[PDB]
């Protein structure tokens, strides 16, 4: 997995 | 939801529509209902306005509520089938929960407050029907007959009649129905129900349905031959 | 607030007549005239662009409508009460249908299901009917083409050709007279534009005149290539270019 | 566990059932009919979680008992099975099933033959000659499989189910306190006193 | 047409001013309260002589403490009295004591003006409630479609009121033993009657502190009824 | 005649609640126009402040209904004030949902659609308003979409609605007739406005001051209402040729 | 005919006669006005005092919507309560979603949407009120004024109820002879003699006087009743400039 | 597809790229990733070409190359090598197919033909 | 408010009759007329088209007899719009018994179900009953082969032969004269047919005016055959009987 | 005539006349006084019997230990009324630990009545109410019209006849305003001024129902026997 | 299981 700085 | 009130008060307290409702019951064929000693008979009248008709399949105007309980009735046919559902209904209700079959009297009054719930629901017409209910509460041999009407008041009666000419028939068995000494057998009780439709029918052809319901679930319709034989029997005792 | 009319808004009368349900037909009838004929290769339908004001822009009012690539409509009466009565029927085309089957409905089904609304809106608490008559053609694979009329009432009745609106009466005789059933798709169109000139006053032209045909696949209109089994729309609107060169042969 | 047993012979449907009703280590009755008529000629009997068991059998039972007072028709064996399955498929998937698996034997007036279906809770449905519910159906199939043919009379039925319900008592390793045998065929459905 | 919730000009609901004409239709029901308890009496009023007289009924048991007897659409009263017994009940199991009667007649009232576009309609049945508590003593109500109710020594209701009410307004006073009052209610009825009074016609009923809500037989009430002719033929 | 009071047919096939709704769109007395440029739309409406009570800059029957969509009423400020709402809110909802601004040509359908509902359900009442939408749209260029209490809408090259709308309405038509183009061939916005308020003039037969003319004017990627000043500076320009 | 009978129903003209006859409690009602000052707002209202039992001072007329708004009403009291308590709503659920108190035009159109929604159906009643109100928001004074009908416009002076003709005329000098603008303090002394020759028109009963306001300068931009010494001085203008 | 398909015929509009993704993203969004879709979304429309990706949680990102899938670290090997601004439509279709074989050599989820 | 509007479609007259259900009768008595006759051997369906058009297409045409399943048809008198709703309602509820008992539903069980739904608008909802009488033709294998009619009051009851719509009181009186009880399914085509020709309001009795259906046993060994007929079989049928 | 078939129609002239026909029930009630000092507020209510053999309908009813209030009308209005008081003064106590002031009390029964005039199918309360109560600015009366009026007052009456004791209380206003720390005589005063509004019938044991409310006072009903004192 | 590039 679940994209995520 | 549709909720407008349609069954209100007049000025002289009247609920006219609850009244209208008894004029449907005024137009329906003639029912009557005659408890003996030891059974209970409903008579029906079949107005013979329609031939062609197929007798078999044709709705008949006897319903069974349960194996020991009968429904006949006058007025609105289809508005009758609502009530027999609800009733039926309720009766294998009343043998889930308490494990024992409705009594007559029970049966009646639910039936009763389903009619009287009709006159005081929003966007509903009272049911176009008065009930004859008859038959012998689980294991007792005393015979039972209620009557019911648009209102939602019930009662018992020992003999009644509704529907058309029902003022006339009411009349002969007001004469004819005593009660220190009730039609003692079967035969006494279907020739006092037939001698009673007679004064209305016009021919005792295929117009009398008769049902007789004796204690212990014993119910039996009469066929086409069996009443003509009680309608012969009645006219040759009458030429005299 | 609530919506309180939860009570039919169309009753029977002593007469047995549904008073809302003529009283809409009455507002066809003053209608614009529109008709449809059927080819044995195709079907037209075409109506009058009747413009409000010159300086309205009629190509943007579309009377004739597609409902999917191979059924196209063209209604007489009140144009906003068949303006979303197309929405609702390209809607139901999918929900109803393709999104069940996965192809488009034949156009006896969608006929079917435009009728249903139009039904409801004859029954349904605090409502009027449908003030139109649509004309609906069509083809599918299994039945062919097709042309169907719908009514106020949801009744609906399929014809080899007719006409609904102003002057109905007259177009039907005159279309009597000239279908065959060897009627190429052409015939069909010049026959079409020779019965709706005698219900127009003012000008006769492909700008004040809407006609779409149902026939051949259109590759060209497709917008894709690749797939040999998706040949393109039946369905076509003919341009104002594509009419003025038919009434030259006219 | 519970002992359901299920054959149809050449005239009409046997059904065994045990008597104990038994919750964890505590023996609760010894007598316990685990059987409900559905109709004067199909009989129901049922084994599974302690309240669902008879809730289930009584709610199947009222539903086929209005169905005959309504039409005065009594529904098929087939048709009563199918009901009884499709009621059962519904509650896998409801918020708690009921854990009951049934037997339906049944005499077809219409057919003239007598029918057993056997129905677990998941509404998996088979009609068969033979049919059992829980540990005991492995031991009674195998020895059913050998004795066991399509044109056995009832009391060659009863004494093969007799060996069965033997069997199990030496073979089973909790008391299931004996068995009620009940018989359905074209005159009804009656219980078989002696076993 | 008009709404079902609307006044009239003189500050009245129109279908509650009607209800009180379909009240005035009904058949008698009279009850009067004493020190020694509370009569409920009625006229059964069969429409023939086929309709078995003992199916009639106008006086209903709510609790043990607490008996009803009814005028009007009869009918309409089955659900009222289903009210009734569910609160005596309900209350009983909530605070493990008996109900007071002015809080079950509270209870029955509370549903009187529940009807609008709730029910279509008001009742068209009046309510007599007797009863015994602890606190108050013997008790008679009067419970109408308005939603109302009143306390009464003594109270008529039904085609035959306003008659048997100008009779009960001389004939009451405090001293009055149970006998007195049983033999008052059959006086009056049998004055306000279109039939004449027997014990198939009329029933009779009470509650005492000791015994309860009574529905009395037919046999008991022949007696009283004997008595009274005896007593007025005595002068 | 209850078919007079709730929107169900006549025995003529009418509805007479819609009928007597157009009627209630003149009750302002106010003459509105909408006209196009090659890059620009613009529209201009009577302003009337009867009561020097009244705050005039609270007094507007011009919407900017999205940053590329205006909204002009003919009709009671209540309705329009109704219908200005409820075009801010669907303008928004489908930018949120579709990705992309509402097109001008949209959002008359769609206020079109609600206003046919109102001519089908009885227990709603159509709104005595017409609503004249305008923008500079990115796929049809300058865009002039019409809404009236039927729930007809259509496209036009130029539009003019209120009491004397005929007087106006034939004063364009003439003009296209000469130009025979669909369009006024004007490069500023200032110049189209002039044309606007000058075929106004000409039509009604009145002279404006600053305070008399309400303008409203769509470019690419916004729409904007003028000032009292933006106004005579426009005015002076007229009056010098 | 019987287009008067059903709200939302238009006449042949294209008028709702039953918002009309809405006008109608208004005009009957008592008279309240408003003047917009420099920087602020002022409220004004006519109390008839049907009896000497009445306690002075305790029936309080003008309402506070969120702590900046100022709201009177002629007309049907309760209905005018009602609109309040709705635009108590509005602004809470405003100022709750986007921090910062709703600005007056912004309230006004709440409020206008709400009344102009019970013109829609016959299942309700048009309001019995015509309600002037406003406050100071960012960008500064705002008076607005709202009909049955929902509309509503901005106002420099605004009058409504019994006495609104006297009133509006007397507003209207005001305007004329101060175009540079009036003064919060000004604006209230004014406010008084108003309501005292608006008056004349509810000249039978006596009458106590009820004046509000929200000034950037005075209040601090915040809703505040006009009482004590700051009331009587007001009172004694009003009374000098009658004799 | 479907509703893209009513919105289109409703606006008298070609479809825009900006529609499906948007349309996409709050459906699989509402979802929470449950709808396990992860597209690569591309098109043609009056506004020009568009490329978009769009993973099953309702997260959507802008590219001028994307690669999704099992394969998608070896496709994206070859477009990260390969890539270049101002590509032909030659160049772009041997280096979309290279990205492909590079996936359906090298991954085991990866295999047969290549669809363009 | 909205009372002021409600016809009130579900009330009593002062004689105790539903004005809305007698005067959907009324419309229906206007209906294009649909006889049904039961033979021993099978079951009749003829119906006449309201004055149809030389440009109707009438092979793809359907306004009178419709399916129910493959055992059940009806022949439909009153609005054909009202009519589909009901029967599309029919054709879910036979579907619904055959997921539930895996048996054809009884012809019986369906009548009633649709004449209770026609009961509910006259009770309660305040809508307009649907002007619409059926009559069905069914076989099932408790009563075999079965006619009845129902009308918008909900009511429903079973013939050998009926008529519903347009001079009923003629067509009865006319089946009620040539009907005997061991009758076949040809004959009964001839008396349908006969009877039509008679009562109908058009000059001659032609194929494009007729629609009919023939419920038959005549189907290889032990199963029932339902023949919606052709333009061409209803030209061919005409011929045979001798009526053109 | 034409425009008072239900409460959500206006009159040409701006009225509605289903609430001005809900103001008429009032009238042909029994009449109630109400008045106060700064110390004490007092109800008194003639109650009135259907006959000799009834009882006398009860007129006053406890909202809480600090109010309650006297109805004139149809009684059970007058107990929906009391019912949402006695609700609204007892969530006030238990969320804010606060005894609900009268004037916010007043305000709660307006806005009630008030939805009952604007919306179809419903209809006007039927009934007036004389509210009294002691809270933080001492004692109060109000009178609640159906038509959602409210308002605050020394004394007042409502009823058939109501006007002979409102004119009474307007003359001894000076005087009774005055009576602080004197609970009998502010009865006393109330009892004068219900006496002004009799025909034909006077006061008696089972006639007269008083009510009081104070500094140091919760609201107390006398019935019976312990108002033979003020006879 | 289900079918999964
Ligand atoms: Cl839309
Ligand atoms: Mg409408």
């Amino acid at each position: 997995x679940f994209l995520f700085x | 939801g549709y909720d407008r009130a349609l069954s209100i008060f007049s000025p002289d307290g009247h609920i006219f529509q609850v009244e209208y409702a008894l004029e449907a019951v005024k137009r329906g064929t003639c029912a009557v209902g005659v408890k003996g000693k030891n059974c209970v008979v409903l008579g029906c009248e079949r107005r013979s306005t329609l031939k062609l008709q197929d007798t078999r399949i044709t709705p008949s105007k006897v319903s069974k509520i349960d194996s020991h309980v009968v429904l006949s009735f006058s007025g609105l046919n289809a508005d009758s089938r609502i009530l027999i559902e609800k009733a039926r209904v309720e009766a294998q209700s009343h043998r889930l929960t308490l494990e024992d079959p409705v009594t007559v009297e029970y049966l009646t009054r639910y039936v009763a407050g389903v009619q009287q719930r009709y006159t005081q629901s929003g966007g509903v017409r009272p049911f176009g029907v008065s009930t004859l209910i008859a038959g012998f509460d689980p294991r007792d041999d005393e015979p039972k007959l209620y009557q019911t009407e648009p209102s939602g008041i019930y009662s018992s009666w020992s003999a009644q009649t509704i529907g058309r000419n029902s003022k006339t028939v009411r009349e002969f068995l007001e004469k004819n129905y005593d009660r220190k000494e009730p039609p003692a057998t079967v035969e006494e009780c279907v020739k006092l129900t037939v001698r009673s439709l007679l004064e209305v029918v016009q021919t005792g052809a295929k117009n009398i349905e008769i049902t007789v319901v004796k204690p212990d679930s014993d119910i039996v319709a009469l066929s086409s031959e069996e009443i003509n034989q009680y309608v012969t029997q009645i006219e040759q005792e009458k030429q005299e | 607030m609530t919506d309180r009319y939860s009570f039919s808004l169309t009753t029977f009368s002593p007469s047995g007549k549904l008073g809302q349900i003529d009283y809409a037909l009455t507002a066809v009838k003053q209608g614009v005239t529109s008709l449809g004929i059927k080819a044995t290769n195709g079907v037209v339908i075409a109506t009058e662009k009747k413009s409000s004001s010159p300086l309205a822009m009629s190509e943007t009012l579309s009377k004739v409508s597609l409902l999917t690539p191979d059924i196209g409509a063209v209604y007489s009466g009140m144009g906003p009460d068949y303006r979303v009565l197309v929405d609702k029927s390209r809607k139901v085309a999918h929900t109803s249908y393709k999104r069940i089957y996965g192809e488009y409905p034949p156009t006896k089904l969608l006929v079917s299901e435009v009728a249903k609304i139009m039904q409801e809106a004859t029954q349904s608490g605090g409502v009027r009917p449908f003030g139109v008559s649509l004309l609906i053609a069509g083809h599918d694979e299994f039945n062919g083409f097709s042309l169907y009329q719908v009514d106020p009432s949801g009744s609906y009745f399929p014809w080899k050709a007719t006409a609904i609106g102003k002057g109905s009466v007259a177009a039907k005789t005159f279309l009597e007279k000239r279908w065959n059933d060897e009627l190429e798709l052409e015939d069909a169109i010049h026959i079409a534009l020779l019965t709706l000139k005698e219900s127009v006053e003012g000008e006769f032209n492909g700008d004040t005149i809407e006609l779409a045909i149902i026939g051949d696949e259109n590759p060209d209109l497709l917008g894709y290539t690749g797939i040999p089994t998706d040949k393109g729309p039946r369905f076509r609107k003919l341009t104002s270019q594509e009419i003025n060169d038919r009434l030259e042969a006219l | 566990m519970d002992i359901i047993l299920g054959i149809r012979v050449q005239d009409s449907v046997i059904l065994a059932s045990s008597k104990a009703v038994t919750r964890g280590i505590s023996v609760l009755k010894d007598s316990d009919d685990k059987t409900r008529q559905l109709s004067p000629h199909t009989l129901m009997s049922f084994a599974g979680e302690a309240g669902d068991t008879v809730q289930f059998a009584e709610y199947i039972q009222a539903n086929i008992q209005l169905y005959s007072i309504r039409e005065d028709y009594e529904l098929s064996p087939q048709a009563v099975s199918s009901f009884v399955r499709q009621e059962l498929a519904k509650s896998i998937r409801s918020r708690r099933p009921y854990q009951v698996n049934v037997l339906i034997g049944g005499y077809d007036k219409k057919k003239n033959k007598p029918e057993l279906y056997q129905i677990d809770y998941l509404g998996t449905k088979v009609e068969l000659p033979y049919g059992a519910h829980g540990y005991s159906g492995f031991y009674t199939f195998s020895l059913l499989d050998h004795h066991y043919r399509p044109d056995m009379t009832t009391e060659e039925g009863l004494d093969l189910l007799k060996l069965c319900v033997q069997e199990l008592e030496k073979r089973m390793p909790m008391d299931f306190k004996g068995v009620i045998v009940k018989i359905v065929d074209k005159d009804g459905i009656r219980q078989v006193d002696d076993f | 047409d008009r709404g079902v919730s609307t006044f009239s000009p003189e500050g009245r609901l129109f279908q509650v001013e009607y209800s009180l004409e379909a009240i005035k239709l009904g058949s008698t029901a009279i009850g009067i309260a004493t020190k020694e308890g509370v009569v409920l009496g009625v006229e059964k009023r069969a429409t023939s002589p086929l309709l078995e007289s003992d199916s009639i009924e106008k006086i209903v048991e709510i609790d043990r403490h607490i008996g009803c007897a009814m005028s009007g659409l009869t009918a309409d009263a089955r659900s009222m009295i289903e009210h009734a017994r569910t609160a005596a009940v309900t209350h009983n199991l909530y605070y493990d004591e008996d109900i007071n009667v002015e809080s079950l007649t509270q209870s029955v009232c509370d549903l009187a003006l529940r009807f609008g576009e709730l029910m279509s309609r008001p009742f068209g049945v009046a309510l007599l409630i007797a009863g015994h508590d602890a606190d108050d003593g013997y008790q008679l109500f009067h419970a109408e479609p308005s939603g109302t109710f009143y306390r009464y020594n003594a109270k008529a209701i039904g085609s035959g009121s306003e008659g048997a009410q100008a009779e009960l307004l001389n004939e009451w006073h405090s001293s009055l033993t149970l006998k007195e009052a049983e033999l008052l209610v059959l006086k009056i009825l049998k004055q306000v009657m279109e039939e004449k009074l027997d014990e198939n016609n009329a029933q009779l009923s009470c509650i005492t502190k000791q015994d309860g809500f009574k529905i009395y037989d037919n046999e008991k009430t022949a007696e009283l009824i004997k008595e009274l002719k005896e007593k007025e033929a005595a002068e | 005649g209850y078919d007079r009071h709730i929107t169900i047919f006549s025995p003529e096939g009418r509805l007479y609640q819609v009928e007597y709704a157009f009627k209630a769109t003149n009750q302002t007395n106010i003459n509105s126009l909408a006209v196009r440029g090659k890059d620009c739309t613009v529209v201009i409406s009577q302003k009337k402040v009867p009561d020097k009570l009244l705050d005039p800059t609270t007094v507007s029957y011009i919407f900017c209904i999205s940053r590329t969509i205006g909204m002009v009423v003919n009709g009671p400020i209540p309705d329009a004030r109704n219908a200005a709402l409820r075009a801010k809110a669907e303008a928004a909802e489908f930018r949120y949902k579709y990705g992309y601004d509402m097109p001008c040509d949209v959002l008359a359908k769609r206020m079109a659609n609600l206003s046919q509902i109102y001519t089908q359900r009885a227990y709603m009442r159509p709104l005595g308003v017409i609503l004249t939408f305008v923008s500079v749209d990115e796929e049809l260029g300058p865009s002039i979409y019409k809404t009236d209490p039927a729930g007809y809408y259509v496209g036009y090259k130029a539009t003019a609605t209120g009491p004397k709308q005929q007087e106006i309405t034939t004063n364009l038509e003439n003009h296209f007739k000469k130009s025979k183009i669909d369009h006024i061939n004007e490069e500023s916005w200032e110049k189209v406005v002039e044309f606007a308020i000058t075929h106004m003039i000409d039509a009604l037969g009145t002279e404006f001051s600053k305070n008399d003319l309400e303008v409203g004017v769509a470019t690419k990627d916004k729409f904007f209402t003028l000032s009292a000043e933006n106004i005579e500076e426009r005015l002076v320009a007229i009056a010098e040729q | 005919t019987g287009y008067d009978l059903s709200n939302s129903v238009f006449s042949p003209d294209g008028r709702n006669f039953q918002v009309e006859y809405a006008v109608k409690a208004v005009e009957n009602g008592t008279t309240s006005i408003g003047i917009k000052c420099n920087d602020g707002v002022v409220f004004a209202v006519e109390k008839l005092i049907t009896s000497k039992l009445l306690v002075p001072q305790k029936n309080v007329k003008i309402q506070v919507v969120d702590r900046h708004i100022g709201c009177v009403y002629s007309g049907l009291i309760p209905d005018g309560r009602h609109l309040v308590n709705r635009g108590r709503e509005e602004a809470a659920s405003f100022k709750k979603l986007y921090k910062t108190p709703i600005p007056i035009p912004a309230f006004a159109d709440r409020l206008g949407q709400y009344v102009q929604a019970h013109t829609l159906y016959n299942s309700v009643r048009p309001f019995g009120v015509s309600t002037i109100f406003g406050g100071v928001d960012k960008n500064g004074a705002h008076l607005y004024m709202l009909e049955p009908s929902g509309s509503y416009w901005g106002y420099k002076g605004a009058a409504t109820g019994k006495g609104r003709q006297s009133a509006k005329a007397e507003l209207e000098k005001l305007v004329d002879h101060h175009p540079e603008g009036l003064s919060a303090r000004e604006a209230v002394k004014q406010a008084a003699k108003i309501i005292y020759l608006a008056h004349e028109d509810n000249k039978e009963k006596d009458f106590e006087l009820e004046i509000s306001w929200c000034s950037l300068s005075e209040t601090n931009g915040l809703h505040k009743f006009v009482k004590g010494d700051l009331l009587q001085e007001a009172i004694d203008f009003a009374q000098k400039e009658i004799n | 597809g479907s509703n893209i398909e009513l919105h289109s015929l409703y606006t008298s509009r070609e479809p825009r790229v900006v529609s499906a993704l948007q349309m996409l993203k709050q459906h699989l969004f509402k979802y929470q990733g449950h709808i396990g879709a992860y597209l690569i979304v591309a098109g043609v429309d009056p506004t020009g070409s568009h490329l978009f990706s769009i993973h099953a949680h309702g997260s959507t990102d802008v590219g001028y190359y994307l690669s999704l899938g099992s394969g998608s670290l070896a496709a994206m090997a070859v477009l990260e090598s390969h890539w270049k601004q101002d590509l032909t439509k030659e160049e772009a279709i041997k280096l979309a197919s290279d990205a492909i074989q590079a996936g359906i050599w090298n991954d085991l989820g990866s295999g047969s033909n290549v669809d363009v | 408010g909205s009372r002021r509007y409600d016809s009130r479609t579900t009330i009593f007259s002062p004689e105790g009759r539903l004005y809305q259900v007698e005067y959907a009768l009324e419309s229906i008595s206007h209906a294009g007329t649909a006889i049904g006759i039961m033979a021993s051997d099978g079951i009749v369906l003829a119906a006449e088209r309201k004055v149809t058009s030389t440009l109707l297409e009438q092979d793809t045409s359907t306004e009178k007899l419709y399916k129910l399943n493959d055992k059940i048809a009806v022949a439909v008198a009153g609005l054909t719009a009202d009519a589909e709703i009901l029967i599309n309602t029919a054709r879910i509820h036979a579907q619904n018994y055959l997921k539930t008992y895996n048996e054809d539903i009884p012809v019986e069980i369906l009548v009633r179900r649709l004449s209770d739904i026609k009961q509910g608008y006259t009770q309660h909802g305040g809508l307009r009953p649907f002007g619409v009488s059926f009559i069905y033709a069914g076989y099932d294998d408790r009563y075999g082969y079965q006619l009845y009619t129902s009308n918008p009051s909900g009511n429903y009851t079973g013939w050998k032969a009926i008529s519903v719509g347009a001079n009923t009181s003629a067509a009865q009186t006319l089946l009620q004269m040539d009907y005997k009880d061991d009758m076949k399914v040809d004959d009964a085509i001839e008396l349908a047919l006969k009877t039509l020709s008679k009562t109908t309001d058009s000059s001659a009795l032609t194929y494009d005016r007729l629609e009919f259906a023939t419920i038959r046993k005549g189907a290889n060994d032990g199963e029932v055959y339902q023949k919606i007929f052709k333009p061409q079989e209803i030209k061919d049928i005409l011929v045979k009987t001798g009526i053109t | 005539n034409n425009y008072d078939g239900d409460t959500v129609t206006f009159s040409p002239t701006g009225r509605l006349f289903q609430v001005e026909y809900a103001l008429e029930a009032i009238k042909q009630g029994s009449v109630t006084v109400g008045l106060r000092s700064n110390t004490h507020a007092v109800l008194v209510a003639l109650k009135r019997n259907a006959d000799e053999l009834s009882s006398y309908q009860k007129k006053i009813i406890k909202c809480d230990e600090h109010m309650g209030l006297s109805l004139a009308g149809l009684a059970p209005d007058a107990r929906v009324l009391s019912n949402y008081l006695r609700q609204q003064c007892n969530y006030s106590s238990l969320v804010f630990n606060r005894k609900l002031a009268v004037e916010r009390a007043g305000h709660l029964l307006c806005d009630k009545a008030q939805k009952n005039t604007q919306s179809y199918g419903g209809r006007p309360y039927g009934v007036g109410l004389l509210i009294i109560g002691y809270d933080k600015s001492g004692a109060h009366l109000l009178e609640f019209q159906p038509s959602g009026n409210v308002t605050e007052l020394y004394g007042t009456a409502i009823g058939a006849r109501s006007q002979g004791a409102k004119t009474y209380l307007e003359r001894t206003l000076d005087t009774f305003i005055k009576i602080d720390g004197n609970p009998d005589e502010l009865i006393k005063a109330g009892v004068e001024a219900i006496s002004q509004s009799l025909r034909d019938e006077s006061l008696t044991v089972d006639n007269l129902s008083i009510a009081i409310v104070g500094k140091d006072t919760p609201f107390t009903i006398y019935d019976g026997e312990a108002v033979a004192k003020y006879i």
